[PDB]
């Protein structure tokens, strides 16, 4: 995992040299955003069940995915969707902090997709969801903010299509 | 080659600079110790 | 020991 | 069936209290010439760290007494915590004390003083051995100081002996830098004040200037503390409004403002046209000693 | 990094960044100018920091520099000065990032094996960091000392 | 090899169990030298009480020997 | 384990009562040293490889117990008490962290005892080295802190016996 | 509270703790004065924090206090308000030690068998402690509400 | 030795001793006498080996008994040559009982850690047994040297 | 003002009249290069900085777009072959306090090959403080 400090840091390691004025630029204009991210992580970490709870009702609810014979039907599998919903949320929210999308592919992504292939998850479906959480975020943080998380929960999407 | 960090060249000036002065050569001898009286006592 |  | 070391260190144990502490001493400037060098990174020196300190901030009659409390096994917070140091910290702890003698920022021993005719001898036993039973020697002359719970005492205590002229400057004669130069090397704070207008302001070095007798009085009481400066020439002109202006250079034997014994200052005295000084600007010149910079 | 190390607490918890966490990373970020003034200084200084220091080293500990002394000879004695640079480099990496995992995730994992591949005794180079930790505190204040302080005793604390 | 036998009762914390637990809360067993160090300090993190320790295997003090 | 909050928490939960005048006291005490306790852990952990090293050699070294029939001969033994001594001062200093010996009596005092009574370890000798440690970090932090961890240092040679 | 936790953490790698979270440590002492006030508010305020969120959840739940109810009757209203004042108390000590635990080792384990042992309806438990909360958070400021907030939402979250 | 090593892989596999593990033994059983003869000749001239051995190292590694050395000053030396004699003592031990065991659970196991807490060089001490090694070797038939070098190299390698 | 040089009575060192020609000239990056590796610079009440990135961050930090004009400077030798020049001037621009009517003097400690191995900036402050 990185976040935005240690790619400066990384940046610099590789190249076996000290921290630069452009390289100290990109650290004051982490920190100068640090307010943003924390008062967005607060905001979404009170309101991630019933963020969830709308992405879902205007996504997946009375489709062919709950009807019975649907991958959602059953109770586990209603209740595994609602917890993988909120793992994305939760990444994001921890990829937004860090303003970097490694973590995304360290602790979502890797080997995700040959789990929902190998279940029969529907990946369209779970990437409609996810849009229905970034419109959902969007409205409750702000555009600013919104766009920001905007591109966290569309790296999880575009890493499963 | 143009060299890079990291690389101990960069450092042969202050090396030589510093100039650290070895130690004389030791003059002890084995033989001449007593190893049972000369180890210490706590 | 030289690292040359 | 020689057996130096143990015998060599059987006549150190013998020396009065004062013989051992001179020995060591003169030991420490034999070091480097016919004595070993030190090591102090094979010793755990952060141990000694805070002791250092608290020697350091003390008077030069308290150091002094330090050591000598150190030499007699007094039982002083200090002795015991030097008896609870390792031997390679203990000697390497006196070693940092010599250092710092010789940069002077622990009083010396006492002035033109001769090491005795017994210590002498035993001196020159250390000289001639090999440099492993030298620092083996070393280490043991010093194990037993300091204070320990049990078998221990000294025959004889070594107590430091109990103990001002004018200061001559090639050019100037104004009575007024006279009696700040002699008043500030003698600690008369108290005196040395009446010399600063109640408007008055001083510059110390690598700061701005202080405006204000109690504060020029406050510096005083805190960062000139058994400071020896010493002009050695200068030149006096009336600059303006009356104002005499006093340019005296010299130098400063006693680390002060990351200075060292050896560092030539100079002093701007700028004082009434009717007597005392209004301000004084004082600047420790720069030379291939630079270990009083700071970075930003 | 502060962001890194509360982000992987608060994952191996499941569970979203708590408000001391929050109020941390606040605080850091908002602090964040100071700090970068305390690493420009150690980056600016670091030929001095490191060529004091290892000056110091060399008096402190001659025999690693006397003949079979890890760093006998001048190349030897470059590379140490080369090593004293690298983790220098690392306690300024620490400073910024309010974190000691760039620190260790870059230099102290494994750092027994290397050095007694090498030979080289790490206790000295230990001392050779404390010795740079002397030299580049005293070229700051003393709250921007401690401040890179924790560092230094870090790493120091790590190789011995 | 030398083997310790300790006593150990261990509580639930974090759970209300409904099985049968009695067989692993208040326990007697057999651990080798070499692992004692280490069980000892994983009883301890999880609420154990070490409640008995005995050297139940090998003799205190040997240099050589010890299997 | 339990840290001079919980303490005082459990104090008034046993009596089922709200944080009173006296309990507040002793909360706003702990407070009060807690910038000497991160002080004094600092300086711990930076030297604790030396304390042990140097506590050792002060009461281990060059005597009967690491001669051969002692029971720190062997580099076996010798290695195993190192590392008994290492785990005291690391948990020392979780106690003084925490103002609370708790954390000794559960992951300290719990079995120790009767594990070295089975072995022949000599309690004497192990009390001795932990006083040791005990002065070696005084001389480390201070007195004011040297007292504290003194007082967790002296819990586990008690505890010993 | 974050000492116990830093530790434990600590523990279980055999380390010290790092310089990271030495700092989170000082920080919590430091704003240990606003966590006091808040719990002395809290605890002042008890009597009336406890009576009116009773009477708040009765108008919503007058089943509870009805014939058949589990607090029906004077001595059954009673013990139901003693619960709350029980759970006002935890939310007291998790505020001192600006952490949720000693609420979850003394009322939210096992709280759930609990209670459906006795009859209580469990979402009515969940319903007063939001009636306490919204009391609560009347009589101080905002930023002392916020800070006591997750403790009430902890309590309530166990009880879903 | 060579018959509990055999004992132990048998009984690991809960079952007699093959025929290899008992041709081994026998083969040792009747080469007890050469073996006895190796240990007496090492330890009749154990003084010799060791000083000679000692000064044959420092020649090699002046440093370790120079200012800052791990072995400097008369105790410090006969301290480091109390070791030699030490492990001059185990490889005895080995030769007799045909096993590197008594080596290990004596010397070996935990060395490393020993050491370091000490400061000493360990490749210094490998360097060491290489130099009694050689001395030894000169005492006795060179039959006699192969069966005896196989112990010393054992602490050779463990030591590296 | 900018196209003339400056002019220094009793005092022709280059590395000097580059100083001060760079430094009133503001090209911080191009002043920077006569100092040493080691070089050294003391701002006025303050204590030295060691390195030139240090050096520079106090330059581009502090010295915006401030007009000093050298009067008149001697030269001497020092030891270890430094060559010791020292300069007396004064302010135009407010600087560290003291405006206009402040002199300045600058100890120039110049390395035989040329470098400014140190500079000390000094503010004679006039009878007011400014
Ligand atoms: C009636 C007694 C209660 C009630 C019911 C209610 N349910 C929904 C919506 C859904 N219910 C389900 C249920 C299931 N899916 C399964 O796989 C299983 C097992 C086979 C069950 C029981 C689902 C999945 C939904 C979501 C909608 C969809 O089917 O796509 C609603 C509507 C809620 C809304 O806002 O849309 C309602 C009203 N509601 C009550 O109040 C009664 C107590
Ligand atoms: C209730 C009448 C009294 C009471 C009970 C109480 N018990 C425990 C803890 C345990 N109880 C058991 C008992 C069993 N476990 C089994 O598997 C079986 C055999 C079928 C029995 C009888 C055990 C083993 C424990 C410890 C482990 C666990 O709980 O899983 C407690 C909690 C103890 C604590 O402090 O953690 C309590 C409260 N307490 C009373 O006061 C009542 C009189
Ligand atoms: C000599 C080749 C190297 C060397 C040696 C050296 N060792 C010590 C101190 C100790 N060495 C031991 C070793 C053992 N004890 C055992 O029981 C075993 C198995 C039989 C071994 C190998 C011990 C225990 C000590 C501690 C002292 C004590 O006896 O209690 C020293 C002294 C270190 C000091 O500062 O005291 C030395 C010098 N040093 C070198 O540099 C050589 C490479
Ligand atoms: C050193 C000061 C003294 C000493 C130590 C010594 N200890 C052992 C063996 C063990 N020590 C422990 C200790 C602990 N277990 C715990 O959970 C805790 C809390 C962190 C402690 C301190 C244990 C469990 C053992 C046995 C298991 C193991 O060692 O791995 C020995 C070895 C004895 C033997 O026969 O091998 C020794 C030497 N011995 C002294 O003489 C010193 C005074
Ligand atoms: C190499 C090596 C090392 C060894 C290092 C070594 C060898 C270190 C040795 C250092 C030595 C020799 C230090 C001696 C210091 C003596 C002092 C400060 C005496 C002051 C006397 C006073 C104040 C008395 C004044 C007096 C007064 C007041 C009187 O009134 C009259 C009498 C008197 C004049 C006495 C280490 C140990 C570091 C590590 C291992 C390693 O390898």
């Amino acid at each position: 995992m990185q976040d935005a400090i240690t790619a400066v840091i990384n940046s610099a390691d590789v190249q076996g040299k000290y921290l630069d004025g452009a390289a100290m630029d990109k650290l004051k204009s982490y920190f100068a955003s640090g307010e943003l991210r924390v008062r967005a992580a607060s905001v979404i970490s009170a309101n991630a069940a019933t963020i969830v709870k709308e992405a879902v009702a205007k996504s997946l609810l009375y489709s062919d995915v709950t009807r019975p014979g649907g991958n959602m039907y059953t109770t586990r599998r209603y209740a595994a969707c609602i917890r993988d919903l909120d793992y994305y949320l939760r990444y994001a929210t921890y990829a937004m902090l860090a303003g970097d999308a490694s973590i995304l592919d360290e602790r979502v992504l890797n080997g995700l997709k040959e789990t929902y292939n190998s279940l029969g998850v529907p990946i369209s479906s779970t990437v409609q969801a996810i849009q229905a959480i970034k419109e959902v975020t969007a409205s409750l943080v702000g555009a600013d903010a919104g766009k920001e998380m905007g591109v966290y929960l569309d790296y999880i999407c575009s890493g499963l299509s | 080659k143009k060299l890079t960090a990291g690389n101990p060249m960069n450092f042969l000036g202050m090396a030589r600079s510093i100039n650290p002065a070895a130690n004389t050569i030791p003059k002890v001898s084995a033989q001449n110790i007593n190893i049972e009286a000369s180890v210490p006592r706590r | 020991r030289r690292f040359i | 069936a020689a057996d130096v070391v143990p015998a060599t260190i059987a006549r150190f144990s013998q020396l009065n209290a004062e013989d051992q502490l001179a020995l060591i001493w003169f030991a420490y400037l034999e070091m480097g010439k016919t004595l070993t060098i030190a090591a102090p990174g094979a010793a755990s020196m952060q141990l000694a760290e805070n002791a250092l300190k608290e020697i350091q901030a003390m008077g030069p009659l308290q150091q002094t007494q330090a050591m000598c409390d150190l030499a007699n096994r007094a039982d002083t917070p200090l002795c015991r915590t030097y008896a609870s140091w390792s031997p390679n910290i203990k000697l390497g702890f006196w070693y940092r004390l010599g250092e710092l003698m010789e940069q002077g920022f622990v009083a010396p021993i006492p002035a033109g003083y001769q090491l005795s005719a017994n210590a002498n001898a035993v001196l020159a036993t250390i000289q001639g051995l090999e440099s492993g039973q030298q620092i083996t020697v070393l280490r043991n002359a010093v194990v037993d100081m300091g204070f320990t719970a049990g078998k221990d005492g000294k025959r004889i205590a070594e107590p430091v002996v109990p103990p001002r002229t004018k200061v001559s400057i090639e050019g100037v004669t104004n009575a007024t830098v006279l009696n700040y130069m002699d008043n500030l090397n003698a600690n008369d704070f108290d005196t040395l004040i009446e010399l600063f207008t109640s408007d008055g302001a001083l510059q110390p070095p690598f700061q701005r200037p202080i405006v204000g007798k109690e504060n020029v009085l406050r510096f005083f009481r805190e960062e000139c503390q058994n400071l020896k400066l010493i002009p050695e020439r200068g030149v006096t002109e009336p600059a303006e409004d009356g104002f005499t202006q006093i340019k005296v250079t010299g130098k400063v034997q006693t680390p002060w403002f990351g200075g060292n014994v050896g560092m030539n200052i100079a002093w701007r005295f700028l004082l009434n046209p009717e007597g005392k000084i209004f301000f004084v600007a004082i600047d420790l010149l720069a030379s291939p000693k630079e270990l009083l910079n700071f970075a930003r | 990094s502060i962001v890194t190390k509360s982000i992987v607490n608060a994952d191996a918890e499941a569970r979203y960044l708590s408000p001391g966490e929050l109020d941390r990373i606040k605080a850091f970020v908002t602090g964040g100018a100071a700090r970068l003034r305390i690493a420009e200084t150690l980056t600016g200084s670091r030929e001095t920091i490191v060529k004091q220091a290892g000056d110091r080293l060399f008096q402190k500990r001659p025999d690693i520099v006397s003949p079979g002394g890890n760093a006998y000879g001048e190349e030897m004695t470059a590379t140490c000065l080369r090593d004293m640079d690298y983790y220098l480099r690392l306690v300024t990496y620490g400073v910024v990032s309010g974190d000691v995992t760039p620190i260790e995730e870059i230099g102290l994992v494994g750092v027994r094996e290397m050095y007694r591949s090498l030979g080289t005794p790490i206790e000295a180079v230990a001392q050779s960091v404390r010795e740079m930790k002397e030299v580049a505190s005293g070229l700051m204040s003393s709250d921007d000392a401690a401040e890179a302080s924790a560092y230094f005793d870090f790493v120091i604390g790590k190789m011995s | 090899m030398r083997m310790f036998r300790i006593t150990a009762c261990v509580p639930s914390q974090t759970r209300i169990r409904t099985q049968r637990e009695l067989q692993n809360t208040y326990f007697t067993k057999l651990v080798p030298y070499d692992n004692w160090f280490r069980e000892q300090q994983r009883i301890m993190k999880m609420g154990g009480k070490i409640v008995k320790v005995e050297l139940a295997t090998g003799r205190p003090g040997t240099n050589a020997g010890l299997a």
